[PDB]
């Protein structure tokens, strides 16, 4: 049977109120905009790489989030510079061994209850949700936005929707799960409301729902591979 | 007003430190291997949460590179000396399993014990210098119990790939010089055994066996 | 036991006429209700009929009441948009009541089924899907408790029922 | 086998609660006979009177009273010194019943404890003032007497479906407000609590009463004079629990008595959780959430409302977990409960029922102080600074929808504290600040509304007795807060419009600086008003802001500027000589409370000594079966929901583990005390017929523990701890019994644990115990550096 | 190369957002928010042909070196330019 992988890449379909797939509104704005109408499972929208997310294991970012602080205004000193370049320098080293690991977790099988990161193909920039800010559209729904970096509300439980399956098991393309932020607490909701300057546009937020984020399989992590041609390559004739 | 009282959370682990240190004291071998991996269906690891434990009180890597001084204060000295002390009997004697598992961790808690006897600990230092002491002692009983008679080469080169050699053979005799000023104006060191003369010998002798795999530390 | 409705599948006789429904439980632990009506044997079909064997995927499957002795079958709703639905009959000859099981995860067709593995009622004389419905079937009491089972022509990966071992 | 008859067995259970009342009078007759020291010593001391008691005199009075004389043996039960006492209450514990067996256990601490058990309760009495005291005594004994006797005789004047009834229906009337008044007193302008009236009250327990008569079903469909009854003691038992802190935590405990929908019994719920924090802390959820499904069940009310406000700020200290989880619950509770004028058509309403409110003219202030009400708890709950709370708050209430309400005409002042400072803790006391209220002139526009009220504030000097306190409140806090916050606060020092409005800033200077020429101003509130002088004056300095010469003179200026006497006497001497005696009694028993402490512990070392010997009991007790009863007796004290029970025999079996033998001179002779009363008493109690103990050595102490069992014990309370207390107290009784690495304890432990299949949950409540820790540690430790 | 295709679509995004901010402007019904939006638009193509980071110096006040070789190019291509200097007169055809 076949199972997910951390390295594959899938596009996530809700379904419930508002039904399509998920995705951006081009690099120059971060917004995740849900397009019901666009497509669907059985005639996708006409432009599919938009809709594209590669599955990435958990990755540290204290140092990454110490650092972040220290750049902050807020204490200037002589001697910072040294403290500064000690800071980048912890950074560094911290973000080439989780290169190291995700070099090193791939092909491992997805099992509930686990912590993943989605990775936009496009845009290559993580799926994050702000726990300090509400959503543009929604007031009491929380604000979901994309981070070329990451940080802590990057990570995702991925959860059952059906009681089919339970934790400690292996996910099997095709089932309808639930993600939730380890910060946030809050399911991904498509919202039914539309985008003044977009018709036809559905906002997606972090609040309590009942929406199942459908995977639906693309590729897998093995056919991956640079020196091969593979669907949804642009090259030149 | 300042109460500065840690969580109760915080405060329980540590008779259960002490607990878990009582049982495998006298190296008790049947509890050493034990404690590790229980032969059941869901063994849990207590010398890796263990050390789990001392990682995540230092900051892990964050307070790896000389943040000891603000992550140390002058109230969870006690339990970080408990932490170091319990961790010491889990692989006291021909103990290799616990070795391994400590080791090889998967996190970064060997960079604490190495890094705590180089870095200093403000304004702890300046303040209590004898605190430091005997935290950098129980370091080096640590760091010499992690070793204690192996003949591989991988634990070796473990703990030199976070150490290079020169900066130990520099603390050796940044652990000399202030031995013999203390004793300037009365050290009465025989009692007070936490003095610099045995903190310098333990790195020494370290350095002693670790030098069997490097080339270059004999120099 | 279907695992996601939580309720156990059951044969009774109401107004005189043998229904089969899915009993609605009246507790937080809906597993527990474990009734002396809910008992089905398996009876794997075999060109030899003194021969009872083991269990395929690709077998084909029987079902018969323990305690009434009636096999479970599909035919035509009389309301009739569920078309069909699962009803109790004596005889056992016709290929009505032949089902087959799909694994929820894909598993070889030569391999032994487990005895506590989810699995699908795949229907193959009409060839659908099983379908727990909504409706309740005694309208002329006050609170429902058995709810009419049908079947679905396009299959469902939520309705898959589970072999409790007894 | 011997399956003794239960019946039978019982009786031993029966003599148990005749030994719980005969030791409990001992008690009386000792605080009675320690009232006696203290006359005699007080009335040799007023009749001299260079006041100090004879403390050296009192010792050996009080000490004659408690054991070890000739007029102490009618106290001891047997006549026997107690050697008889104590070898009952220990061979029916190795009896097979367990309540029995518990309940002896419990007899021998206060038997042991009878030192430690006089104190605490003398310690706790009171005592009668003047000739007032006395008739306030006396009328509260009838009162309640005759209460009492209608509680007793209620179905005589009760209509189930002058006459006796009909006078009852009255005479209660009046006791019940004699009761009510007696409890609180009110003065011009302050309300007051009389704190010893209240003291003697709850002495007489005439909560208990009320409470009984509370719990009578009752029809309100009829008769009112029922139902005025039983408000009059709702209004009694609001008044008994106000202006105090201890009466509330008494009432607390018969909560579930009050779970009901209705309006009075529900203004007694927050009177009994009003200015409490220790009380406040341990809230039930259950209350909290029925009150808002009674909002959405049974019409909107505000006494539902401020229960919610009293517990969300309880002694005017923030409650982070109340505020998240008020919000926790609001967001599921519907419209019902949150309904909020955000649009036009809303916004009309609002006006329309504004404009007949000031007319104050029927059938508008019920849904005016219900909104204002929400707006309050609104602003209430989300202080802190708290992310969550001031989130979720914000969809409800916008700052639009503030700024349209009191940018309108019709603002009363009243309306204007609601909205402004729900305003100022909604986003400018708030830690992630909004940068769109800096960046934007809305602020200005409630400056200038601002100024027209502080203009007219200022301008009330035609009019004293009509002045309007409100508003004077509101001037000389919320606008001095929320400018101070606003101007002091670096973050809002990168707005770039604070140049663009100078005229503005100039009268609002002015205005401020007219506050404090008010002579209506409150000391507190004085400083208040000061503050946004000092900090304007500061951003004006470090601004360089153009001031007109004038104002920054009077800013300067401002700041360079910045019989029956003796009778009295003599009572008035005795109480605060009680204290002090007491506190000298209580300081001179610790050195011998500590002694009987440790005669437990040589008791329950050497049972069998105590019983004569050539006996069933005595061979029983020598081969440790006492202890080894008592060990699974232990293990299931916990079961049974005996916490207080199970913790005090852990740790006082832990004792057996510290082997002690015995400024400094104090503590000489204070060891040397406890030494002599403790060897005599144990001595006494032992009856062996120049003796050393010879007590074994510590070491096989721990091996004779663990073949009693203790092994065992500690593992399975440490499985099955449903406290923190047990399990500490488990986890301390283990390192006490592994002392000096001792190895058969430890073999002991390894072979309960590979021989028990069910180690599972020992090793995962240990991982756990870590992970939570673990946990917790890691959002504590935040603070970087901040430079020298 | 990955990243041709990523800048092909940002500068084509760049263009199609100025496509529609110029569409009304000959109808003057640009607002501040039409305005607001594209006055951070301008700061973007600089860094994009340029391909460095932020000097946190004035916008204005800054000189750089050769450009790219081949973004000039995308610009050109894709309809940039025709934009660029469209954008800088567009307020002269708004109101006034
Ligand atoms: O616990 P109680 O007070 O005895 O009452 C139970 C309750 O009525 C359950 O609803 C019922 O299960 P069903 O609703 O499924 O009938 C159960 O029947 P059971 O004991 O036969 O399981 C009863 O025991
Ligand atoms: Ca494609």
């Amino acid at each position: 049977s076949s199972f997910l992988h951390i390295g594959d890449i899938c596009s996530l379909y809700a379904e419930g109120s508002t039904n399509g797939f998920i995705s951006t509104l081009g690099l120059v704005d971060d917004r995740c905009v849900v397009q019901p109408e666009a497509g669907d499972l059985n005639n996708p929208p006409k432009k599919f790489r938009d809709c594209l997310f590669k599955l990435c294991p958990m990755n540290r970012y204290s140092a990454q989030k110490q650092f972040w602080k220290a750049a902050k205004p807020g204490a200037n000193s002589t001697t910072d510079a040294v403290l500064l370049n000690k800071l980048h320098h912890a950074a560094d080293l911290e973000k080439k061994q989780n290169e190291t690991e995700n070099r090193k977790l791939l092909g491992t099988v997805i099992q509930y209850g686990n912590v993943i990161q989605l990775l936009h193909l496009k845009s290559n920039k993580y799926l994050t949700v702000n726990k300090r800010l509400p959503a543009l559209l929604e007031k009491n729904a929380m604000r979901v936005t994309l981070d070329e970096a990451g940080n802590e509300g990057s990570w995702f439980y991925i959860q059952p929707f059906y009681k089919l399956r339970s934790i400690g098991d292996s996910v099997v393309i095709g089932d309808k799960v639930v993600l939730n932020p380890v910060n946030a607490g809050q399911p991904l909701h498509a919202s039914s409301h539309q985008l003044v300057d977009n018709p036809g546009c559905n906002e997606v937020n972090s609040v309590n729902c009942n929406t199942s984020w459908k995977i639906v399989l693309f590729m897998k992590w093995s056919d991956n591979k640079d020196d091969i041609l593979k669907g949804g390559d642009v090259v030149r004739l | 007003k300042d109460d500065l009282e840690m969580s109760a959370v915080i405060t329980i682990m540590q008779p259960i430190l002490r607990f878990l240190q009582l049982l495998c004291e006298n190296h008790n071998r049947d509890l050493q291997n034990f404690l590790r991996c229980q032969n059941n269906k869901t063994n849990y690891n207590l010398v890796c949460e263990t050390l789990q434990f001392l990682d995540c009180i230092c900051g892990s890597t964050t307070g790896g590179l000389g943040l000891l001084g603000l992550y140390i204060n002058e109230k969870n000295v006690a339990l970080i000396n408990q932490t170091l002390e319990s961790l010491t009997e889990y692989c006291q004697g021909p103990c290799h399993e616990n070795q391994n598992c400590i080791a090889t961790h998967e996190s970064n808690g060997i960079d604490i014990i190495t890094a705590l006897i180089l870095n200093d600990i403000n304004p702890l230092g300046k303040k209590r210098m004898d605190l430091v002491l005997e935290l950098k002692n129980n370091a080096s009983k640590l760091l010499l119990a992690i070793m204690e008679s192996r003949h591989d080469s991988e634990n070796a080169e473990r703990i030199l790939y976070n150490m290079r050699p020169k900066e130990l053979v520099e603390v050796i005799k940044k652990a000399y010089m202030q031995g013999e000023v203390e004793f300037e104006d009365g050290e009465n060191g025989e009692d007070g055994a936490a003095s610099p003369r045995n903190v310098g010998h333990n790195i020494y002798i370290l350095a002693h066996q670790l030098a069997r795999h490097n080339k270059e530390l004999q120099t | 036991f279907h695992a996601e409705q939580e309720k156990f599948l059951t044969c009774d006789e109401h107004r005189k006429k043998q229904h089969v429904f899915l009993r609605t439980t009246g507790r937080q632990s809906a597993t527990s209700a474990t009734s002396s009506k809910a008992l089905w044997e398996v009876e794997v079909v075999q060109h030899d009929p003194c021969r009872g064997g083991a269990g395929y995927w690709n077998s084909l499957f029987r079902f018969k009441h323990l305690a009434t002795g009636h096999y479970l079958a599909a035919e035509v709703d009389p309301d009739f948009k569920m078309v069909y639905s699962l009803v109790s009959v004596p005889e056992g000859n016709d290929i009505s009541s032949i089902f087959e099981l799909d694994p929820t995860t894909l598993r070889g067709g030569d391999s032994l089924v487990p005895r506590n593995s989810y699995v699908r009622l795949r229907h193959l004389c009409t060839n659908t899907w099983v379908h727990s419905t909504n409706i309740p079937i005694d309208k002329e009491e006050e609170k429902p408790v058995m709810l009419k089972i049908g079947t679905s022509p396009l299959k469902e990966d939520k309705e898959a029922f589970a072999i409790v071992p007894v | 086998p011997e399956k003794e008859d239960i019946m039978v067995m019982d009786t031993k259970l029966k003599i148990i609660e005749i030994l719980q009342f005969i030791l409990n009078v001992r008690l009386d007759y000792r605080i009675s006979c320690l009232l006696c020291i203290f006359k005699r010593e007080f009335d040799e001391s007023n009749s001299q009177s260079p006041g100090a008691l004879d403390f050296e005199h009192i010792e050996e009075q009080a000490e004659g009273i408690f054991g070890g004389s000739e007029e102490n043996t009618p106290l001891d039960l047997d006549d026997h010194g107690g050697r008889t006492f104590l070898r009952v209450l220990l061979h029916l514990t190795m009896h097979d019943y367990p309540p029995l067996v518990s309940g002896a256990l419990q007899l021998l601490f206060r038997h042991f404890s009878q030192r430690q058990e006089v104190l605490q309760a003398f310690k706790q009495v009171q005592l009668l003032v003047t000739s007032q005291d006395v008739d306030n005594y006396k009328q509260i004994k009838q009162d309640l007497d005759q209460l009492r006797s209608i509680v007793e005789k209620s179905e005589l004047w009760v209509y189930k479906g002058e006459s006796t009834s009909s006078y009852n229906y009255r005479v209660v009337k009046e006791i019940l407000i004699r009761l009510s008044k007696l409890c609180v007193q009110e003065s011009a302008s302050v309300r007051k609590s009389r704190k010893q009236q209240q003291r003697l009250l709850r002495n007489m327990g005439a909560h208990a009463v009320v409470l009984e008569l509370l719990q009578i079903p009752y029809e309100k469909a009829e008769d009112t004079k029922m139902q005025e009854i039983m408000r009059l003691a709702h209004e009694f038992l609001q008044n008994f629990c106000a202006g105090n802190q201890q009466n509330q935590a008494l009432l607390h405990k018969h909560i579930n008595l009050f779970l009901n929908p209705g309006i009075l019994e529900a203004v007694t719920m927050q009177h009994i959780f009003m200015n409490n924090f220790q009380l406040c802390s341990e809230i039930n959820e259950r209350v909290v959430q029925h009150f808002v499904h009674c909002i959405e069940t049974h019409g909107r009310n505000v006494q539902y409302i401020k229960f919610l406000q009293t517990i969300v700020k309880a002694e005017g200290k923030f409650i982070k977990k109340c505020q998240d989880m008020v919000m926790a619950e609001l967001v599921n509770s519907g419209e019902d409960v949150l309904v909020f004028y955000n649009d036009r058509a809303s916004f009309q309403t609002l006006i329309q029922m504004m404009r007949s409110e000031r007319d104050r003219m029927d059938e508008n202030s019920p849904l005016f102080m219900y909104h204002i009400h929400l707006v309050e708890l609104l602003a209430v709950c989300t202080e802190g600074k708290n992310v969550y709370t001031e989130i979720k708050c914000n969809s409800l209430l916008p700052l639009d929808d503030i700024v349209r309400v009191v940018t309108h005409e019709d603002c009363i002042p009243e309306v204007k504290i609601a909205y402004i400072n729900f305003l100022n803790h909604c986003y400018v006391d708030t830690e992630v600040e909004m940068k769109e209220i800096y960046t934007s002139n809305h602020m200005w526009k409630l400056f200038e509304n601002f100024l027209v009220d502080i203009c007219r504030a200022c301008n009330n000097t035609s009019d004293r007795k009509h002045a309007d306190s409100v508003l004077e409140k509101y001037v000389t806090e919320i606008v001095m807060s929320i400018v101070t916050t606003f101007f002091s606060s670096p973050f809002s020092d990168q707005s770039t419009t604070l140049q663009t409005r100078q005229p503005v800033f100039v009268q609002l200077l002015q205005g401020v600086f007219r506050v404090y020429h008010c002579n209506w101003l409150m000391p507190s509130q004085k400083a208040s008003v000061e503050s946004c002088i000092r900090v304007l004056s500061d951003v004006a300095k470090s601004r360089a802001i153009a001031i007109p010469v004038d104002l920054d003179s009077q800013v300067n200026n401002l700041f360079l500027k910045s019989s029956v006497l003796a009778a009295s006497r003599d009572y008035r001497n005795i109480i605060e000589r009680l204290q002090d005696i007491v506190s000298a009694l209580e300081d001179r028993l610790r050195p011998l409370v500590q002694a009987e402490l440790s005669v437990l512990v040589d008791v329950l070392h050497r049972p069998e000594l105590l019983f004569p010997e050539n006996t069933d009991a005595r061979r029983k007790c020598e081969s440790g079966g006492f202890i080894c009863k008592l060990i699974k007796h232990t293990k299931q004290l916990l079961e049974e929901n005996e916490e207080k029970l199970c913790i005090k025999v852990l740790q006082t079996l832990r004792e057996m583990m510290t082997k002690d033998r015995g400024p400094p001179l104090r503590q000489l002779e204070d060891h040397k005390r406890g030494e002599a009363l403790r060897q005599i008493l144990v001595n006494r109690y032992y009856g062996n017929i120049s003796t050393s103990r010879g007590e074994m050595s510590l070491a096989e102490v721990q091996c004779h523990l663990d073949k009693e069992g203790a092994s065992n014990l500690v593992i399975d309370l440490i499985m099955n701890a449903s406290s923190d207390r047990v399990f500490h107290e488990s986890i301390l009784l283990a390192i006490a019994l592994l002392e000096g690495g001792n190895t058969t304890i430890q073999h002991s432990f390894f072979c309960r644990l590979t021989e028990d299949k069910k180690s599972e949950k020992f090793f995962k409540v240990f991982y756990d115990r870590m992970k939570v820790a673990q946990q917790e540690i890691k959002a504590t430790v935040t603070v970087n550096t901040s430079d020298l | 190369s990955p990243a041709e295709v990523r800048d092909l679509d940002f500068a084509n995004d760049a263009s199609k957002v100025l496509g529609s901010i110029a569409g009304k402007l000959e109808k003057g019904t640009i607002t501040q928010n039409e305005r607001r939006s594209v006055t951070k638009l301008l700061e973007d193509l600089v860094y994009f042909v340029t391909g460095g980071t932020n000097s946190g110096q004035d916008v204005l006040e800054v000189v750089f070196s050769k450009p790219n070789r081949e973004r000039q190019k995308l610009m050109r291509e894709q309809n940039i330019l025709k934009q660029i200097f469209k954008l800088l007169q567009a307020p002269f055809t708004d109101c006034g």
